[PDB]
C-alpha cells in the first residue's frame, strides 16, 4: 500500500524492495539527492 | 463524465514513449494499432503533440505537475462553471455548444492542428508562469461572467421589486400610473388624498358607509380608480384631521386603508427605479451572454493547453528517459470510451509495470470526490502510462 | 511484485538522475560566465573612473 500511495503521488519515481527481518519489513528506496525533500 | 456533455463527442489523452509497442500487437506502430487495431474500426487518431520547454529539474518538475494538476482541475471546473452559466441563460440547448464547431473550426480538426499555438505565449519561458496566467486569465473569465450573473440577478430583484409596486395587491403599492388632476388634490392643506382598499363583497358596505367612516369628507368620490386581484381600490378626499378617524372606522369596517400623499416626485422615483431596474436587467443580460461566450471560449482554450501542458509534464514527468514521447489524441464516438479506455489501458498497462496496472473503462466522477483525473497531490486513480480523460 | 516494474523504475531513475545533474551543471555553467563577465565590466569602469 506504501508502494501504491508511492506509485500513484510520486509516479514511476522510486524502487519497491522488501527484505525479511527478524517481526520486521526491510525497506529500501532510491530517488535523486535533490528530493530528499519531497 | 461531464456536467456539461450532452451529446458531445469523448476523447481520451494518452502519452507514451517512440519506441513503444502494445501487448496485442507486437513489432506494430501504435498509430496503426490505434486506427486499425481500434475497437469497431472507427477510432480516430489525431495529432496533440507540442513542444518541449525548458526544465531545470525533477523538484521544480514535480511541483510544476501538481500546479499544473491543480490548474487542470481548477480550469476543468471553471469551464463546467462557465457551461452552466451559459447553459443557464437559454443560450445553448443540450445539442449545441458541446458537439458545434468552436473556434471556427471542428473539435477534431482543431485538437489535432494544436501544435502549441498561442497569441500572448511563448515557448522560451517558464511553463508555471503561462499555466499559473492560464489559470488566472481561466479564473478573471468565469469571475467575470459570475460577476455578470450576479449583476443581472441584482437587476432582476430590482425589476421584481419595482413590479410589487407596479402592480399587484393593495399592500405596498401606490398609484403613480393612473393619477390624475382630477382623483387626487393636494394643491392646498385644506384638502387631501387618502387611499381605501375595500374587499369585492364589502365594496357597497364601503360606498355606504363612506359618508359616516369620516367627519368632513367629499361626496362623489365612490368610484373604482384602479383595480386588483384580492379588493377594489377607491378614492376619498377629506381633511388631514379626519385621517386618524377615517383610518380608525376603515379598521373597524374590517376594511383596508392606505397611506398615499399627492406627489410627482414619487411616482417619477417609482417609474424610473423600475424603468432603470428594467433596462439595467436588459444591459446585464446582453452583457452577460458575449461575457459569457467569451470566458467559455478563452476557458476551453486555455483548458485545451492547460491540459495538453498538464499531458506533456505527466508524460515527461512520469516517463523519464528519454526527455521526447509520442503525445496525440484519440477521438472516441458516444459511448464508447469504456473499450477503447480498457483496451489502451490493457495494451499499454504492461510498460509501466504489472504490480501497478489493473482493469478499468470510461471516467466515473463523484461529488465527494472527483475519480479517474489523475492526480499527483491527491488520492486518485493511477495507471502504468500517462491516461486523461476528457469529456466533452 | 514483478521484475521489469523494478528494471524500468531503475532503467527511468538512472536517466533522471542524469538529467538533473545535467540540468544543474547548465545553469550553473550558463550563469558563472555572466556574472563574471559582469564584474568584470564593472571593475575596469570603476578602475578607469578613479584614473580620470
Amino acid at each position: 500500500l506504501e508502494q501504491i500511495l508511492w506509485r500513484v503521488l510520486r509516479g514511476n519515481l522510486f524502487f519497491k524492495t522488501v527484505e525479511i527481518e527478524q517481526k520486521n519489513a526491510f525497506i529500501v528506496f532510491s530517488h535523486g539527492d535533490l528530493i530528499i525533500k519531497r | 463524465m461531464a456536467t456539461a456533455l450532452y451529446t458531445a463527442n469523448d476523447f481520451i489523452l494518452i502519452s507514451l514513449p517512440q519506441n513503444a509497442q502494445p501487448v496485442t500487437a507486437p513489432g506494430s506502430k501504435t498509430d496503426s494499432w490505434f486506427n486499425e487495431t481500434l475497437i469497431g474500426g472507427r477510432a480516430f487518431v489525431s495529432d496533440f503533440k507540442i513542444p518541449e520547454f525548458k526544465i531545470g529539474s525533477l523538484d521544480t518538475l514535480i511541483v510544476e505537475s501538481e500546479e499544473l494538476s491543480k490548474v487542470d482541475n481548477q480550469i476543468g471546473a471553471s469551464i463546467g462553471k462557465i457551461i452552466e452559466i451559459l447553459q443557464g441563460l437559454n443560450e445553448t440547448s443540450t445539442n449545441a455548444y458541446r458537439t458545434l464547431p468552436i473556434n471556427n473550426m471542428p473539435v477534431p480538426e482543431y485538437l489535432e492542428n494544436f501544435q502549441w499555438q498561442t497569441r500572448k505565449f511563448k515557448l522560451d519561458k517558464s511553463i508555471k508562469d503561462l499555466i499559473t496566467l492560464i489559470s488566472n486569465e481561466s479564473s478573471q473569465l468565469d469571475a467575470d461572467v459570475r460577476a455578470t450573473y450576479a449583476n443581472y440577478n441584482s437587476a432582476k430583484t430590482n425589476l421584481a421589486a419595482a413590479e410589487r409596486k407596479k402592480t399587484g395587491d393593495l399592500s405596498v403599492r401606490s398609484l403613480h400610473d393612473i393619477v390624475k388632476p382630477e382623483d387626487f388634490v393636494l394643491n392646498s392643506e385644506h384638502l387631501t388624498t387618502v387611499l381605501v382598499a375595500v374587499p369585492k363583497s364589502l365594496k357597497s358596505d364601503f360606498e355606504k358607509s363612506y359618508e359616516t367612516l369620516s367627519k368632513n369628507v367629499v361626496p362623489a368620490s365612490a368610484s373604482v380608480i384602479a383595480e386588483d386581484a384580492e379588493y377594489v381600490l377607491f378614492n376619498v378626499h377629506l381633511f388631514k384631521k379626519n385621517v386618524q378617524e377615517f383610518t380608525t372606522a376603515a379598521r373597524e369596517k374590517k376594511f383596508i386603508p392606505r397611506e398615499f400623499n399627492y406627489s410627482e416626485e414619487l411616482i417619477d422615483q417609482l417609474k424610473k427605479e423600475h424603468d432603470s431596474a428594467a433596462s439595467l436587467e436588459q444591459s446585464l443580460r446582453v452583457q452577460l451572454v458575449r461575457l459569457a461566450k467569451t470566458a467559455y471560449v478563452d476557458v476551453f482554450i486555455n483548458w485545451f493547453h492547460i491540459k495538453a501542458l498538464r499531458v506533456y509534464v505527466e508524460s515527461v514527468l512520469r516517463y523519464g528517459l528519454p526527455p521526447h514521447f509520442n503525445i496525440k489524441i484519440i477521438a472516441v464516438p458516444p459511448k464508447n470510451l469504456s473499450k477503447c479506455k480498457s483496451e489502451l489501458i490493457d495494451a499499454f498497462g504492461f510498460l509501466g509495470g504489472n504490480a501497478f496496472m489493473k482493469d478499468k473503462k470510461g471516467k466515473i466522477n463523484k461529488q465527494d470526490t472527483s475519480l479517474h483525473q489523475y492526480a499527483s497531490l491527491v488520492d486518485t486513480e493511477y495507471e502504468p502510462f500517462v491516461m486523461y480523460i476528457i469529456n466533452l | 511484485l514483478t521484475p521489469n516494474q523494478v528494471n524500468d523504475e531503475l532503467n527511468k531513475m538512472q536517466a533522471f538522475i542524469r538529467k538533473e545533474a545535467e540540468e544543474k551543471a547548465k545553469e550553473i555553467q550558463l550563469k558563472a560566465d555572466q556574472e563574471y563577465e559582469i564584474e568584470k565590466t564593472n571593475i575596469v569602469r570603476n578602475e578607469t573612473n578613479n584614473i580620470d
